[PDB]
């Protein structure tokens, strides 16, 4: 629905990881993709 | 912080948070309708003995979740939170 | 000339797999978290299975 | 650090990869794009040349 | 602008078309 | 000096006493109404069990 903390929360459903991140470290991540690769880590939602 | 909570409210708050969590993360239903879920449940000889705290407590929490949903659920899913002062 | 009376048999091998019933309105691929799956008929309430 | 100068250089303009780009695949629904390829003794020839076969074999160069 | 989107977050996710027998791909 | 190779075999008896796995947190006798038991998890909502 609108509201439910368990999935927000770990990000079953919710914003991206390309902006929940704080963006610093979206910054570091989006340089660094050619020789330490970072964007692996974190997860992203994806909602019918 | 010159407001700070006597050992009864603060089992009526612990108690409070653990039934809306409980509600609100298993069976779904809107963040109204788990607080309202809530109060029924209540014993209601402390119900009445605290019927101000508990209203007061109700209320804001009801304005908190139609305002500002991220700090509601902050401040219903996590433990040594206290009301911040301004609520009294 | 001389072939004997046949009769046809069919089957099919499908292995290394696993069938799948996807809970979609229409079975379809459309995210993780199925439309069926967030529907309030079975978000909401609580239900039993066989 | 700007963080920027971290990153390969591919002529003044520093190259920094897409900003969309962490990420989710399980089970159904999801797939990459690059992808699989893939009596005794008669004949040989065709067969040595397919061995070979088994190289770089389609693009995405 | 509708909202049937399939949605990979907050962000939701040409008609195009064309390829006789010969040109180009 | 002549004994055979032996193996060893290991059997316990209790009888006339009944087995108990007490619903506490941590299977103690904290009380009647153990807190597991009034816990609110089980306060409101259905269960079953295997």
């Amino acid at each position: 629905p609108s509201m439910m903390p368990q999935w927000s929360y770990m990000h079953i459903s919710g914003q991206d990881a390309s902006e929940y991140l704080s963006p610093g470290l979206v910054q570091f991540a989006r340089a660094t993709e050619t020789y330490f690769s970072l964007n692996n880590k974190f997860r992203n939602p994806t909602v019918a | 912080s010159l407001h700070s909570l006597n050992s009864e409210e603060e089992r009526i708050l612990r108690y409070v948070q653990q039934s809306v969590s409980l509600n609100l993360m298993r069976d779904g239903v809107t963040p109204s309708v788990a607080l309202d879920m809530t109060a029924r449940n209540m014993e209601p000889g402390m119900y009445a003995s605290n019927r101000p705290f508990i209203n007061r407590l109700m209320d804001y929490l009801h304005r908190a979740a139609a305002v500002n949903p991220e700090y509601f659920t902050n401040a219903i899913l996590n433990p040594h939170w206290l009301p911040p002062p301004g609520f009294y | 000339k001389t072939a004997v009376d046949s009769i046809t048999q069919k089957k099919f091998l499908c292995d290394r797999t696993l069938w799948r019933i996807p809970f979609s309105s229409n079975f379809m691929s459309m995210g993780a978290l199925t439309d069926l799956g967030q529907n309030l008929l079975y978000a909401n309430s609580a239900h039993a299975l066989d | 650090i700007n963080f920027a100068s971290l990153a390969p250089r591919h002529g003044s303009r520093p190259f920094m990869g897409n900003w969309q780009d962490i990420g989710t695949s399980n089970m159904s629904g999801g797939a990459f794009s690059w992808g699989s390829l893939w009596k005794a003794w008669n004949s040989s020839t065709g067969q040595m040349l397919r061995d070979k076969l088994k190289e770089q074999n389609f693009q995405q160069k």
